[PDB]
């Protein structure tokens, strides 16, 4: 998970970045400056975490790519509403347990800890209204409301 | 080509007597009496094609004979329940010749939507039907469409003019089917009206 800058005065260790809300992993943190976008930094790491899912389980093979869609879609200012909700209900359904293995609840801690702490990026992708469908000439639509 | 009742045989037609022939097919086809008999919705739909905004009147079919002795044709207009079906037979039984039948209604076709234990399964299972209407109900001018079908049908059969003198059997002609009539234009349409509006 990404954290803040009020989270540098903490000591390295499982324990105490654990309770931060992200991981110790390998210790070996990368910073991330003020030029860059949030939402293209966590496309990139979709990316790379839904081209390297091994297919044998329905969540991360079949929800990453979902996810790398709509970011995807917000990078280019092509996002519509319910995007973010989406994310967050990939990030709520593809964590520990509901996977075969732990590759995608990782793949998932970067994307819920950038819209926890940078929703404004995301936010400001959403320009289309949602559009799922197309007309069908003779028959009238059902508007849900 | 014509069907005898007394086989598939060739029109029996002096010409004088042709003449007679088609002046008492005339005054059928234009005279015809439906009997008064009500089975089930379709009645409703036959009896407002009786009512103003139809006007089966216009066709000299309004009479509405409520015995079957003067009525000159049967519409069975509902379902041929099975308790109902000894009526119907008899009630066909008591009209005189000439009569003819109209089969209305998918019921009274087929049976219809009720192949159900107490339904006949069409009138034509038991009495002999000369035009047969689908629909559920027809609506209106569908009974007057099958009306204008039976007198075509009447205007071109050939029946005795006196039950004393000449050939006693009815010959009815093997009219072509308005299926395959009306075929050429019905396959010929490309667009129809989207049903977004009214
Ligand atoms: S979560 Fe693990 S087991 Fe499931 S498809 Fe992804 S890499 Fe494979
Ligand atoms: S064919 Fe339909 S409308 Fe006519 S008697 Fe049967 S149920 Fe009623």
């Amino acid at each position: 998970d990404f954290l803040t800058e009020a989270h540098l005065d903490l000591p390295m260790e499982f324990e105490s970045i654990g309770k931060a809300g992200s991981r110790l992993g390998t210790a070996l943190a990368m910073a991330v400056d003020h030029e860059i976008n949030m939402v293209s930094l966590v496309r990139n790491l979709e990316e790379f975490f839904a081209r390297e899912s091994c297919g044998w389980c329905t969540p991360c093979r079949d929800g990453l790519p979902w996810s790398v869609k709509i970011l995807r879609a917000l990078e280019r200012g092509e996002g519509q509403p319910g995007d973010i909700e989406t994310l967050e209900q990939l990030c709520r359904f593809l964590g520990p347990g509901k996977t075969f293995c732990a590759h995608a609840p990782g793949a998932v801690e970067p994307l819920q800890s950038a819209i926890k702490y940078f929703r404004e990026e995301f936010e400001a992708g959403i320009k289309q209204p949602f559009s799922n469908t197309h007309l069908i000439n003779g028959i009238q639509p059902n508007l849900l409301k | 080509d014509y069907t005898l009742t007394r086989e598939i045989v060739t029109d029996p037609l002096n010409v004088f007597m042709g003449k007679l022939n088609d002046m008492v097919n005339w005054g059928r086809k234009n005279s015809i009496w439906p009997y008064n008999f009500g089975l089930s919705c379709c009645y409703v739909e036959m009896v407002t094609s009786f009512t103003a905004v139809h006007d089966v009147a216009r066709f000299g079919a309004e009479v509405l004979r409520a015995s079957p002795r003067q009525a000159d044709l049967m519409v069975v207009a509902g379902t041929c329940f099975t308790k109902m079906a000894p009526v119907i037979q008899r009630l066909y039984d008591q009209m005189l010749e000439p009569k003819w039948v109209i089969s209305m209604g998918a019921c009274a076709n087929s049976g219809g939507m009720y192949d159900i234990y107490s339904v006949v399964q069409g009138v034509d299972k038991f009495i002999p039907v000369d035009v047969y209407i689908p629909g559920c109900p027809p609506r209106p001018e569908a009974y007057m469409q099958a009306l204008m079908l039976l007198q075509e049908s009447i205007g071109k059969e050939r029946r005795p003019l006196s039950w004393v003198v000449g050939d006693q059997g009815v010959y009815r002609a093997n009219m072509q089917s308005e299926r395959e009539r009306k075929r050429g234009e019905r396959i010929a349409v490309t667009n129809l009206r989207t049903p977004d509006e009214i």
